[PDB]
């Protein structure tokens, strides 16, 4: 009933994301896997797992990358949701990642214009508007069908607040703003229960804004956190897939487009998912003074990130 | 025997019971001092001495209904009926045969009391006391039925006029204290509890284990009543079982 | 490895509660059932469902009820959780239910003093303090191991707010106060999302308060809401069982004994469960002025109910 | 979206069946309860359980039972699954249950002919052919969308064999033949593991055959098995609902129409459920000499049961 | 509370196994990770997933490997399940794998002798007897709690038979023998439902036998099947953990010791797990003639495999 395509399924994040999607996709779903190198060897590795009712398709692109790969054009037919997890492992990363995202979205959206796009490429704040501009240039754009995955910040914030207050746990923690370093604004005043005092909540918020670099430091610069982003992408994709066929109407926090609401055009506000993508855009809600200052600081950075992305998009 | 009979007419029972057909009188007396265990034991002794006695069976049924023992009360009522819901049918048949028997109406009220049907119990007890307005125990049972059926209006028309008949009834003070606690009237409820304790103690002041066990319930009720009116000084003195400060 | 004893299993609530608990209890646990009449017929009804790893025990009733039933004394040995759900199907509804609750707790707590008691009987404001007084009389009493089930109010509030805010859905709604007509205070302020409106949220709050009468009136005065109460009791018992095994630390709203804290000795406040009953008693939190007035008005009624229960 | 209608939902079995369904129906489903007495009371009891995404409807009948109830014709519109569980609590019971099953099926199938019917009332070897006769009389009969719920024999056999062979557990036990008393034929031969012994499988099989009356004996003749029947009906309805929307293709044992295959026209054999009801009739499989005579006697009795049901339905 | 240690957690199989174990382990458990390199990075990566109720430990490796490193000795204290996924990324491969496995088992079993060892490495037929010999050399060898993971063959057989017989689906397929190309025997005869015609069931058995080489051929000789092996190891470890906690008594097929029963000392037969490891060893069951010949040749090969395995460890 649903067709899910994972772009860049042979990398470090794509492999684990594909495994987690195969283990959780409903009965009757198909999994499509694409990558420039290694897709044949990843496809004939999840097809040996029983998982009755799921078919694993794949397509391999030429090792020298080319615009509009004929293999990706065939695989893109009939796809309902696209997961863009293709990124090479600061601006020297931004330019190549932006070019890759531009090419991939242009190839995919030319065959399946009515599909959800979930951007998992690292510079989310700068690469989601790039995808939006590419879709606008093609001629088809749906503000409710383009989302940026930013659930890893929520996972980190929930984990840290649960470690701080543990007679007790909470299911989730609201995170708004953006994704990079000072663009993440956790909202600990909206969670039920006593809070672990100020001057410690400050340290927790700082750690959520920094924990991405901590993993890289622990790896001695070899790599980044792949398992965490794989799990977050799999969870968000499952949310979108379940909401697409009317099996849920979840409320999630994602880097989406704001047709009004907030003065920033691409804030990470809470949304409610539905059969047609985004069903309702909820307001941020009441925040304290320090949270208001942090949000005001973050919005300025989001503005220039969006400007840089839309400038690269020409 | 003679001393117990003469003493019981002056509305004092502790001395009479301490002095102690004798088993029947002793048990019927002990049922009036919140001593249901000793009363039941004495009634069982009387029954094994003479099952044919009807007053013995009636007292046993009343005590068992007070003890929340439905089966024992039903068996005692059946024994009383045979001495002279199927038990309900027997009682109804006996009532239809003789619709002017105060004992039948009292038994019907007792049967309806432990069946939680307080309205029919009240009807039967009113009819019974109307037939014989000179029996203190019948008005006792009616007043207990009204108190346990909520709405303790009519402070009491008898049972506290059974007091005019039998002033020394300890069960009077007990039920009046309970009803006063129902209407949040704690001071005079505690006064009634203290009066009941003094009546139980009497003049000879028995120190038996059974008497202390029986009075422990009333002492606990008094302690509970004092807690709601923040009388910590009286609560502390209650542990010594000294009623002189209370009096 | 817990023993769950459902007392009053042959009633309308108890049958559905036992059926729900059979399918959710962990592998390796046992189900104990008891009632005055009709317990064999339910015990040899739930033993035919496969449910590998669960054993069903039962104790027969007796002739018209006798105090301190030997069957209950035999069955209540080695029991970890007690689910007191028994009573008659306005004001006469309290004394009859209080007598049997006293008798049941007295019988069960003598052989298993370190167990957990969940009270599902009806006058909830009044029988939980009664169950505490009869426990204090024996000499054993743990304030962390005696809870009053009031999850039905939260279920109703969640259902009533989710219908007015579709497609926005919340998993739970905080409800404090008591478990009666005017003592139920739903705290709609402490949930995410924009609340509908005033003069409309008041209607929802009033509907939550008097929702029990609606079922009774729909049934033409022939019964009460048994399926909903069975579901709520099963959910709370599952929470307690999972917390006792160390498999969870849930945060639940229960009619517990406020150790210090609130001036009302038996308010319904959020608590955190654990391996030893209750681990932490959380404060109510911030509330609006309308909720403050509602809580202030309900506290007095709860105090009166506690006093009425403790006097008898 | 699936619309599951429970007929006779205010009875002893229908109440627990309705309560169990509400906790397991998929997001976006509806429940349509119906009964002559007590429908609104049970309807405004499950509506207070949160269960986001599921709507509850109802329709009350009339205290004097009227054929072709106008409320049922309104309720049955747009219904995908019909759970016929309605009967009074041997020859005095069939004559009163078969008529009401006839009327209920005739009323429901006149507005939703494409729905699937699950029969939970008891003379099973004799109410599934009656429903088939009614559907043929209406003018629309689909042998792949008429099922008799005989799953209760699977739970009993599984429970007994698991008790006898602990700690080695088997998920299920095949059961073929019929439903009533001696038409139940458990097939312990085709399950994994070292079966206990002969002269011990015999008593387990006999216990499965007459386990229904044991409950009544333990109930002092005041009722019957009302809690396990609800669980079996709920589980079978879940299988049918899940297979109907494409979320599974389960293999189950149901009292169904035997087109071709076995000589008995209405045996109970394994089937595979799909988008259109039944899509694969499976053979019984290898059977030992002990079970062959059991199945022979079973089919011998089932033929007479079907004949009696058809004769009643054609009067 | 259970303690699960994943030795060699930083490898290709180990990372996915650790991720699935973290997502599936019961509340209140702890996860231990060890490897000669890369352990801190994965430990810091998996710590940011919220997963309330689970703690993650780790022990960093060393310089070029030394026998009985103190880090593993410190970490292996109070561990219930030992999952050994460690091997090089065809006889030199066996030699190195046996050398590392012997030392790994010797180090872990000297501080926690009453733990369950799950050998997940590849020369199972030769590494399980080597682990048994090492445990006997230490002096604490329990035949009921030494398992060899061979679930991948079962998953492959189930997948292939479900593809062949759609829409008739079975949950599992009995597989006996060993864990190599010619030693595994699928028992399709004892499966519910009508099996397909012969001369087609043979081309399925052959495919199951040589399914491992297909993945390597598809990967152009760059790697091997890591996702499916990790999933099989995670499923088996979850079965063992649930059995040890008392929440299940499952029937599994594992490469275990045969005290009696089969003449093969280390055949792979169905068993029943429990609180003490292995509770009941069931017989193989009735098989057809061709399956009997296949079992005969498989046992013949397993004889030499076991002899080679125990020859090295002396």
């Amino acid at each position: 009933m649903v067709n899910v395509a994972v772009i860049g399924a042979a990398g470090g994040i794509g492999q684990s994301l594909s495994l987690l999607l195969l283990r959780e996709l409903p009965f009757g779903s198909t999994l499509s896997l694409y990558d420039v190198v290694g897709a044949p060897g990843v496809a004939a590795d999840l097809s040996h797992i029983d998982r009755a009712g799921i078919t694993v398709k794949h397509a391999a692109g030429k090792l020298p990358p080319v615009p509009r790969d004929p293999a990706l054009t065939e695989l893109a037919e009939g796809v309902d949701v696209f997961v863009i997890v293709a990124g090479v492992p600061r601006d020297d990363l931004f330019n190549v990642n932006a070019g890759i995202v531009m090419d991939l979205v242009l190839t995919c959206a030319s065959v399946s214009p009515n599909a959800c796009f979930c951007i998992v490429t690292n510079p989310v704040n700068s690469t989601t508007p790039i995808a939006a501009q590419t879709l606008r240039k093609i001629g088809v754009y749906n503000k409710n069908k383009l989302l940026g995955v930013s659930l890893l910040d929520g996972l980190r914030a929930t984990r840290f607040i649960n470690n701080a207050r543990h007679p007790l746990v909470v299911p989730y923690v609201p995170v708004v703003g953006g994704h990079s370093d000072v663009t993440i604004v956790p909202l600990y005043s909206q969670i039920p229960g006593p809070l672990p005092d100020e001057s410690t909540l400050k340290e927790i918020r700082k750690r959520v804004q920094v924990a991405g670099t901590e993993v890289v430091k622990a790896k001695a610069g070899r790599g980044s956190a792949t398992l965490s982003m794989a799990e977050a992408g799999a969870r968000f994709t499952m949310h979108v897939v379940k909401a697409l066929m009317g099996l849920d109407t979840p409320m999630v926090y994602a880097y989406v487009d704001t047709d009004g609401e907030h003065e920033c055009p691409f804030l990470a506000m809470p949304v409610v998912l539905g059969k047609n993508g985004i069903e309702r855009r909820l307001p941020i809600g009441p925040i304290t003074t320090v949270e208001k200052e942090m949000l005001e600081e973050a919005v300025g950075v989001v503005k220039k990130n969006i400007a840089k992305g839309e400038t690269f998009a020409r | 025997m003679e001393e117990g009979i003469a003493m019981l007419q002056l509305a004092n029972m502790a001395e009479a019971a301490l002095a102690f057909e004798a088993w029947r009188r002793l048990g019927t007396t002990q049922a009036e001092n919140e001593k249901d265990c000793l009363a039941i034991i004495a009634l069982n002794h009387a029954r094994m001495l003479d099952p044919k006695d009807i007053a013995v069976h009636a007292a046993l049924a009343v005590s068992h209904t007070n003890e929340h023992n439905v089966g024992a009360a039903l068996q005692s009522l059946r024994s009383w009926l045979l001495s002279q819901r199927d038990c309900c049918t027997l009682l109804y048949a006996a009532v239809e045969m003789n619709p002017n028997d105060p004992q039948l109406h009292a038994s019907l009220g007792v049967l309806h009391n432990l069946s939680h049907r307080f309205d029919e119990a009240a009807k039967n007890f009113r009819r019974a006391v109307e037939l014989r307005p000179d029996d203190a125990h019948m008005w006792n049972k009616l007043g207990a039925t009204l108190a346990n059926g909520n709405r303790p209006q009519e402070a009491l028309e008898a049972y506290n006029r059974a007091l005019d008949i039998n002033p020394g009834y300890v069960r009077v003070m007990y039920n009046m204290a309970v009803s006063y606690s129902n209407m949040a009237q704690y001071p005079l409820a505690a006064k009634h509890i203290t009066r009941a304790i003094a009546l139980q103690a009497g003049g000879t002041n028995p120190q038996g284990e059974g008497s202390r066990i029986a009075t422990r319930g009333l002492w606990d009720l008094l302690r509970m009543t004092l807690n709601l009116m923040d009388r910590s000084d009286l609560v502390e003195a209650s542990w010594q079982q000294d009623l002189t400060p209370f009096l």
